[PDB]
């Protein structure tokens, strides 16, 4: 009967211990050769028995899919294999004495009473709630903090070989760029990040760098490579996961590659000379070209938009690099203009866009080169604006040769002050903005600053040339659209205005000065460096 | 009910007799292929059912022994690639029957019962339950060449599955499967000729994804070899096993196949320049059309079939044609004729308009006549035959010169004729732009004969603002003649 049972908490069921489907493993009813009492002890027994067979059954079943389920299984035969030799040996010790009894299996069985039905809702959690890919790594963690030492010590073990998968693919795609996978269990799904499968103790800051150091291979397409596999089989050798470390072995390797990629970015691709470029044609730096090309491409554009603008211009453009003297076949195609039409003033639609190069393809993202346009927009209509202001000026006194038309200068001039020193504040927010972003360029030999020196670089130019501040820009917006409509006026005759002009004069004085002393008590954090100069002579203030 | 009541240790040997691979067993006696444990068989213990489901799941196990056993037999007692696979299979039993044959060593001359030679097959059980999977797959299937590329591409996917001792297995019985492929692929390289038996091979002269990342550079080295003579592959990839399983350690195979391709393709290009020479051969064809041909057109100008042949030795037909032998046929096809034909039929009508009206040397009137349409057209052959037929023919020379391929020298030639039919606006849009240029040109006609002058202008002016009136559509490339 001993080697009946030893067979039967093995996983083969007979005649005395009998097989049910949904209860479990139990003894069929009373026998005369047993003692009437032992039957409960069987039973409290079997509740060890029915464990192991629907551990097995799982087991082999494999059931859900994924490496991560694959491995669980395969550790888990690890923890169990102490059982089925502790098992083996009690055959021995029966085949030598003839008196040992029942009781003396409860004896030996004691701790495993203890690790099985603990053990056991963590398989029926997963079985349950089809806790797929890496949510694993979490589900057995979260009861690897039990209070029981052995149950701590099992889980642990699986926890250690269930790693072992994730550090393969980990240093599978942090050196080749390539992550091995087609159930999607790995959290990187132009990649990308995973939040809702990501690990419970491993924090989003490593996340954010991992998903770095590989698109930075991918992207890509020595001794550098083999350390590294050693350091991350080193790991799968710990028999215990410290982040602690974890970090100290991804840190270097990713500022490895960042100080690899920095010397790529600079030295061999130039980026100062494509910055210089950027701040040239983009933020108008050459602005010597732009009053030619308006100059030229003016007539053409103050017309609604139509579908043959769009080619009228980068001629108008391309007649216009030549005109400033300037010859070079390199990156004069590389600039064309953009007419934003069918979804009016031509102005309004115009823009300039840059086909970037390859290896400046992962800094210079359709996003950032956006909000490069959007200066050019605000800035060349400023340009626009005061460029005609002075032609104004450049005829009152060409008109050199009536009591009401003095009023033109005594308004024309108040017009150039708060413009004119207007484009003072950008030769000192560009130069100055600018001149910080080159020095943060040669100082960290680190590449991961220049992606954030140049995005906060922009970042201010938004934030100090009042593009973003709405209250601001949407009063002196009405004093730009305003020059237009004086400017016009001076132009659009030659003798004193007399024929309703001067009845139109007075309309914008008195929503002028309104707009100008409107503005005062706004400007009353960056405000200060230009209210300075508006207020040097104090003009304001007796307003 | 009776029963036989056999000792114990009888039913050990059996097993180790059953896993073996034999047949005619006193117990699992099979009946149609599946073996089957008997119904009197009987132990002192273990209540004659214990021993019926302990047996049962040993008998699960002589079954996947049992078929594959079935399977070599009905291979011993040409198709190169199953004997290669048994004979991987059967290398396995032998290192396997080792392990069994040796237990029954020490059952002969220490204690052993039933729970002890199991738990003691661990490492070996585990590893025969892969080999009824993967060879599943194996068996369930008419024709040779799908019999064989099926299997060989089951392992391929088996292993990346399981990525340790299970992936030794699979990798040990892999190499021993695609020996025979990597021996014809081989032999097709260096030996010129495809040695296939049956039709084994995927090219019968459906594709196994093992070796497609660079079948293209077989493929065009294969063949390119073949036109060359007419004028230890697997000993290499087990030593790269001495010196990250199968997905980026089988891409250090592929520079074996690649190196040794690229010194076929570039000795068939090198051969290729001197005896049976492509770069004199191929300049010349553009070379007598698009100096000597000035004198032949001329004699045109002021008819017969025959009469031209001596000429050309010494209103739109003229079919020319050339005389090609085979080693470069392949490449100027006869498709590859008419395209030539075509762009120098056209060239000739311009050359034939520019001549006319420049032989010769309101009276007057007829001058300013002249020059407002002698200009027009000398401006036009300036755009076809400098910036067009001379562009793409300075950068096409750049580009044959660098030649290393049978395939591509054909396709950086068929993108010349492509391209060059297509700036030169002969293929599409003729109704639409070509015949405004074509009629104008009657005017070159009919004003080149008479030497009515008022009603030329009202249509010149007509049709040149009707030219421009169309083209201003401008794809790009138009604009260099759009100025006039």
């Amino acid at each position: 009967m001993i080697h009946e049972l030893l067979l039967a908490l093995s996983g083969y069921p007979g005649s005395i211990f009998t097989w049910n489907k949904r209860s479990g493993l139990q003894v069929s009813q009373d026998f005369p050769f047993l003692h009437p009492s032992e039957t409960s002890v069987l039973n409290r027994l079997c509740r060890l028995g029915t464990d192991y067979i629907r551990f097995t059954e799982f087991i082999e079943q494999y059931t859900l899919h994924g490496i991560y389920l694959r491995a669980f299984c395969t550790g888990l035969d690890s923890v169990l294999q102490p059982y089925r030799q502790a098992l083996l040996d009690l055959e021995q010790e029966f085949l030598g004495d003839p008196h040992l009894s029942i009781s003396h299996v409860n004896y030996f069985l004691d701790q495993f009473q203890l690790l099985f039905p603990s053990v056991m809702v963590v398989v029926e959690q997963i079985k349950s709630q089809k806790i797929h890919g890496c949510q694993i790594l979490e589900t057995v963690y979260k009861h690897s903090c039990g209070g029981l030492p052995p149950v701590r010590s099992a889980l642990e073990k699986i926890l250690a070989v269930c790693h072992g998968v994730m550090y393969k693919q980990l240093s599978a795609w942090m050196l080749h760029g390539l992550l091995l996978d087609q159930h999607e269990e790995f959290f990187i799904k132009q990649f990308s990040l995973r939040v809702e499968i990501l690990p419970s103790y491993i924090p989003v800051r490593v996340a954010e760098k991992i998903l770095f150091v590989g698109e930075s291979v991918q992207m890509f397409e020595k001794n550098q490579e083999d350390t590294f596999a050693a350091e991350l089989h080193r790991l799968k050798q710990q028999p215990l996961f410290s982040l602690v470390d974890f970090e100290q072995v991804v840190d270097r390797i990713r500022s490895t590659v960042a100080e690899h990629l920095w010397k790529l970015m600079v030295e061999e691709s130039d980026l100062l000379g494509q910055l210089k470029i950027i701040k040239d044609f983009y933020l108008l730096g050459r602005g010597e070209l732009f009053q030619a090309f308006i100059d030229t491409a003016q007539h053409m554009l103050k017309t609604p938009p139509t579908a043959v603008t769009e080619h009228d211009v980068n001629v108008a453009f391309q007649q216009s690099a030549h005109k400033v003297l300037l010859d070079d076949d390199n990156l004069l195609p590389l600039l064309h203009l953009t007419i934003e039409y069918h979804g009016a003033s031509g102005w309004a639609a115009l823009g300039l866009s840059y086909k970037v190069q390859w290896p400046l393809h992962i800094l210079f993202t359709p996003a950032v080169l956006e909000k490069y346009n959007v200066v050019f927009k605000y800035l060349l209509s400023v340009r626009r604006v005061q460029a005609e202001l002075q032609h104004c000026w450049a005829l009152q006194m060409q008109r050199k040769h009536q009591t009401d038309a003095i009023k033109w200068r005594l308004r024309n001039h108040m017009a150039f002050l708060v413009d004119n020193l207007q484009y003072y504040l950008q030769v000192d927010v560009l130069e100055s903005q600018f001149s910080q972003l080159l020095h943060q360029i040669n100082s960290t030999r680190d590449f991961e600053s220049i992606r954030l020196a140049h995005d906060h670089f922009l970042s201010n130019l938004l934030a100090q040339s009042f593009i973003l501040l709405k209250p601001v820009f949407h009063c002196l917006n009405e004093i730009l659209d305003l020059c237009h409509s004086f400017c016009s006026l001076v132009s659009q005759n030659l003798g004193p205005l007399d024929e309703r002009g001067a009845a139109q004069l007075s309309i914008l004085v008195k929503g002028f000065s309104r707009q100008s002393s409107l503005l005062f008590k706004i400007l009353s954090n960056s405000d200060l460096a230009q209210l300075l100069l508006r207020l040097d002579y104090n003009k304001y203030y007796t307003q | 009910d009776d029963r036989v009541l056999v000792t114990e240790t009888q039913v050990i040997r059996e097993t180790l007799w059953l896993l073996s691979g034999v047949k005619k067993l006193f117990i699992f006696q099979l009946i149609d292929g599946k073996v089957t444990v008997r119904n009197n068989i009987i132990v002192t213990h273990l209540t004659h059912s214990c021993l019926r489901s302990v047996l049962e799941q040993i008998a699960a196990y002589g079954q996947v022994v049992f078929r594959l056993q079935e399977f070599i037999d009905e291979v011993m007692g040409p198709f190169r690639t199953y004997q290669a696979f048994m004979w991987a299979l059967y290398k396995y039993f032998i290192s396997f029957k080792e392990e069994l044959a040796e237990i029954e060593k020490c059952i002969i001359n220490t204690t052993i019962t039933l729970a002890i030679v199991v738990d003691k097959l661990a490492p070996r059980l585990s590893q025969l339950k892969v080999l009824h999977k993967v060879f599943s797959t194996g068996v369930a299937e008419t024709r040779n060449v799908v019999r064989a590329s099926h299997l060989l591409n089951t392992l391929y996917k088996a292993i990346l599955e399981y990525d340790e001792q299970t992936v030794s297995l699979l990798f040990s019985l892999w190499v021993e499967t695609v020996r025979p492929y990597l021996q014809t692929v081989d032999e097709w390289i260096v030996h010129g000729h495809l040695w296939d038996g049956a039709r084994e091979f995927i090219i019968q002269r459906t594709m196994v994804s093992f070796l497609k990342p660079v079948l293209k550079q077989i493929i065009m080295a294969g063949k390119s070899m073949q036109l060359l003579k007419n004028l230890e592959l697997d000993d290499v990839h087990d030593p790269l096993l001495a010196i990250t399983f199968e997905l980026t350690l089988r891409s250090c195979l592929y520079p074996h196949i690649d190196k040794q391709y690229l010194d076929c393709c570039g000795n068939l290009m090198q051969t290729l320049k001197k005896d049976y020479r492509l770069v004199e051969y191929l300049q010349a064809m553009r070379n007598f059309f698009l100096d000597t041909m000035y004198d032949f057109y001329t004699s045109i100008f002021d008819q017969n079939v025959s009469f031209l042949n001596v000429q050309l030795q010494e209103l739109d037909g003229l079919t020319l044609s050339y005389k090609v032998p085979w080693p470069v046929d392949i490449v100027i096809s006869l498709e590859c004729q008419k395209i030539y034909n075509q762009v120098f039929l056209l060239l000739l009508q311009i050359k034939w308009a520019k001549y006319s009206l420049d032989v010769l040397l309101q009276i007057h009137r007829m001058f300013l006549l002249r020059v407002k349409l002698m200009h027009f057209v000398n401006s036009l052959h300036n755009y076809i035959m400098t910036r067009i037929l001379h562009s793409t023919g300075l950068e096409f020379q750049h580009q044959v010169e660098e030649a290393k391929d049978l395939d591509q020298l054909i396709k950086i030639h068929y993108r010349y004729l492509s391209t060059i039919h297509d700036r030169c606006l002969l293929r599409e849009k003729v109704s639409f732009v070509k015949e405004a240029i074509m009629k104008v040109l009657n005017l070159a006609l009919m004003f080149a004969d008479g030497w009515s002058i008022e009603k030329m202008e009202s249509d010149f002016k007509n049709c040149h603002m009707f030219l421009v009136t169309i083209l201003n559509k401008a794809f790009p490339h138009l604009e260099s003649l759009a100025l006039s």
